[PDB]
């Protein structure tokens, strides 16, 4: 369908970075777990981070954590550092051209 | 593992843009591909599309981007010839390739096709 | 009335193993080797007289339920003759339609019967049964492996047959490949005196081996 | 509809449909070339269109590709063990081939689902039924989820994105007593022309003769095959097309 995320975060090193999902029409899956989690770096080309909120692995580094319920989709990564936040994105699926989300990224302070 | 992609290119509104992905470290065959634009000040817009083992190349329908996709398998080379052009056809394409079957994904991505058609 | 419409073959007619059918209606018959079960007594049921004389088409009822099925097919005045019989695990038929007017007799008279089916269907049968319309009279043989003399005319139609052990005059013309036997005698068989029972006969009281 | 039918049932499940009373042209099925494998196992390809079998059984469902590898007696897996089973005796070939933008949903279509666990394992060309939930950890599951209790299937998503394994591949198996029952199912029986006044070597339904073939008047009853004559010397012929 389409769907929102948590535009921006500005935050601190050291701390989790809470980042909403929100799909509009479709929730996640029939099979209880779907959407995704994406990154682009400015000035970078995109880069995969997390798919259906749960999952992933090795390549995506420990910080990308999270779930998500229905529409949200909660992307949590801890320990934020200075050098690594990027905007982020989310794939829909199921349903539609699964898209992406309109683009999230967390700023650090300090 | 890494995709390469064709290099930029300036149109008018109105023709057909071909492109190229060239594909370093995956087989092409193994993996559905695609074409995805992030777009200035815009969101990623998952746009067109090529399966793995079958012709799949449907679009967001909307105003069909309609550019037109095939595959070398020896070249691993998948093609983005954009029918309709415009002026909003102007953007950073990306040439995407999925994972494995699953809730996604799309692993690594293309460095990046700029493309700007204006006067 | 065309009382006589059916068959149920098997060698257990329990719907367990492979049980035969035919049926008959409008013409357009039935066929089953399906494996069904009955009523204490299969049968073909009907009531009478109006605008469906003999009503009850609806009588459908023989049997159970058609199960784990090996084939298919669908599509006094009269006498009607169906050979049946096994080889191979071919099932045959053979058939007539032949008019007679007559009630108690199967007229004197002789046809011969062309096929009309072979069934590749491997049933392996014992015993039968028949059916019948419900609210006319029929036979049955028995066949045994003889030896006959068949005359084929000018169209491949059997006119005449002829047996063999039916009597001595029928071995003669058996021996000589001929309806027609003219004067003396011709010598055929051998007659061998049966035995009687056996005898046998063996050194007494016999003791025990000891391959043990 | 053995091939040709839309949708498939799913993995768990399957059909079983008797081939039997026809004549089975495999060329078509051979020559397709629609099909990512023809696999024969204990039988051969090309020879299909000349072997005639009593009993013909086809199986159709829905695989993942990296599991249309697994089939092949001898070749085990969660497929051979659970879902379904293969003959160790197993003697007929194999087709298999994606229907993936057919039966793939962009969102993973459930439909197809594959056993999970149910401890034993099939009997050749069986299922079961089962939705019982498995019994992994000693304690009583009640028949519900919960702690290792597992429901005994598992439900395929297949997106057309899926990699090459992921993809549906419809698989239909083939099956057979070949003769030793009344045969059924054979292969097409290719006929040739007709040459006549020509001394010529022929077969006619299986009768094999050589000589001079001629029109002739004489008339048959319509179910006489051939004629013979008195020395028992098959003679005249009925031209079986
Ligand atoms: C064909 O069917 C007959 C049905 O009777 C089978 O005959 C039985 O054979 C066993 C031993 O061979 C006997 O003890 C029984 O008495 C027979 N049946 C009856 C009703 O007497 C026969 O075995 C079958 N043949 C095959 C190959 O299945
Ligand atoms: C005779 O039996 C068939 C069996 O299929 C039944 O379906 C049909 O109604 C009956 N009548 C005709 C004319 O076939
Ligand atoms: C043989 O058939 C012909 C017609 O084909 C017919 O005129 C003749 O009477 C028949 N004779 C016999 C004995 O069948
Ligand atoms: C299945 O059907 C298609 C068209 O409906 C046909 O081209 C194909 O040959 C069929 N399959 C086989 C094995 O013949």
């Amino acid at each position: 369908i389409v769907l929102t995320q948590s535009p921006t975060l500005s935050l601190s090193p050291g701390e989790r970075a809470t980042l909403s999902c929100r799909a509009s029409e479709s929730v996640d899956n029939y099979g209880i777990s779907f959407m995704n989690w994406f990154q682009q770096k400015p000035g970078q080309a995109p880069r995969l981070l997390i798919y259906a909120a749960s999952n992933q692995g090795s390549g995506i580094p420990s910080r990308f954590s999270g779930s998500g319920s229905g529409t949200d989709f909660s992307l949590t990564i801890s320990s934020l550092e200075p050098e690594d936040f990027a905007v982020y994105f989310c794939q829909q699926s199921k349903e539609v051209p699964r898209i992406f989300g309109q683009g999230t990224k967390v700023e650090i302070l300090k | 593992v890494k995709l390469v992609e064709s290099g930029g290119g300036l149109v008018k509104p109105g023709g057909s843009l071909r492109l190229s992905c060239a594909a370093s470290g995956f087989t092409f065959t193994n993996y559905g591909m695609s074409w995805v634009r992030q777009a200035p000040g815009k969101r990623l817009e998952w746009v067109a599309e090529i399966s793995s083992g079958g012709s799949y190349t449907y679009y967001p329908d909307t105003v069909t981007g309609r550019f037109t996709i095939s595959r070398d398998n020896a070249k691993n080379t998948l093609y983005l010839q954009m029918n309709s052009l415009r002026a909003e056809d102007t953007a950073v394409y990306y040439c995407a390739r999925f994972r494995y079957g699953g809730g996604g994904t799309v692993d690594y991505w293309g460095q990046g096709t700029l493309v700007t058609v204006s006067s | 009335s065309n009382i006589i419409r059916g068959w149920i073959f098997g060698t257990t007619l329990d719907s367990k193993t492979q049980s035969l059918l035919i049926v008959n209606n409008a013409t357009n018959v039935v066929i089953k080797v399906c494996e069904f079960q009955f009523c204490n007594d299969p049968f073909l049921g009907v009531y009478y007289h109006k605008n469906n004389k003999s009503w009850m088409e609806s009588e459908f009822r023989v049997y159970s339920s058609a199960n784990n099925c090996t084939f298919e097919y669908v599509s006094f005045k009269n006498l009607r003759e169906f050979v049946f019989k096994n080889i191979d695990g071919y099932f045959k038929i053979y058939s007539k339609h032949t008019p007679i007017n007559l009630v108690r007799d199967l007229p004197q008279g002789f046809s011969a019967l062309e096929p009309l089916v072979d069934l590749p269907i491997g049933i392996n049968i014992t015993r039968f049964q028949t059916l019948l319309a419900l609210h006319a009279a029929y036979y049955v043989g028995y066949l045994q492996p003889r030896t006959f003399l068949l005359k084929y005319n000018e169209n491949g139609t059997i006119t005449d047959a002829v047996d063999c052990a039916l009597d001595p005059l029928s071995e003669t013309k058996c021996t000589l490949k001929s309806f027609t036997v003219e004067k003396g005698i011709y010598q055929t068989s051998n007659f061998r005196v049966q035995p009687t029972e056996s005898i046998v006969r063996f050194p007494n009281i016999t003791n025990l081996c000891p391959f043990g | 509809e053995v091939f040709n039918a839309t949708r498939f049932a799913s993995v768990y499940a399957w059909n079983r449909k008797r081939i039997s009373n026809c004549v089975a042209d495999y060329s078509v099925l051979y020559n397709s070339a629609s099909f990512s494998t023809f696999k024969c196992y204990g039988v051969s390809p090309t020879k299909l269109n000349d072997l005639c079998f009593t009993n013909v059984y086809a199986d159709s469902f829905v695989i993942r590709g990296d599991e249309v590898r697994q089939i092949a007696p001898g070749q085990t897996g969660k497929i051979a063990d659970y879902n379904y089973k293969l003959p160790d005796d197993f003697t007929g070939c194999v087709i298999a081939w994606n229907s993936n933008n057919l039966d793939s949903k962009v969102g993973g279509n459930y439909n197809y689902l594959y056993r999970l666990f149910r401890k034993s394992n099939l009997k050749p060309f069986e299922r079961d039924i089962s939705t019982e939930i498995y019994q992994a950890g000693s304690t009583p599951c009640n028949g519900v989820e919960g702690f290792n209790c597992y429901f005994p299937l598992q439900s395929y998503g297949f997106q057309p994105t899926n990699g090459v394994g992921y993809q549906p591949y419809r698989v239909v198996v083939l099956s057979f007593e070949l003769l030793h029952a009344p045969a059924t199912v054979c292969g097409p029986k290719k006929s040739t022309n007709l040459v006549k006044n020509k001394c010529v070597n022929f077969n006619f339904n299986g009768l094999t003769g050589t000589g001079v073939l001629t029109e002739s008047n004489k008339k048959f009853l319509p179910f006489q095959q051939f004629g013979r004559d008195i020395a028992d010397t098959t003679d005249a012929v009925r031209d079986p097309q």
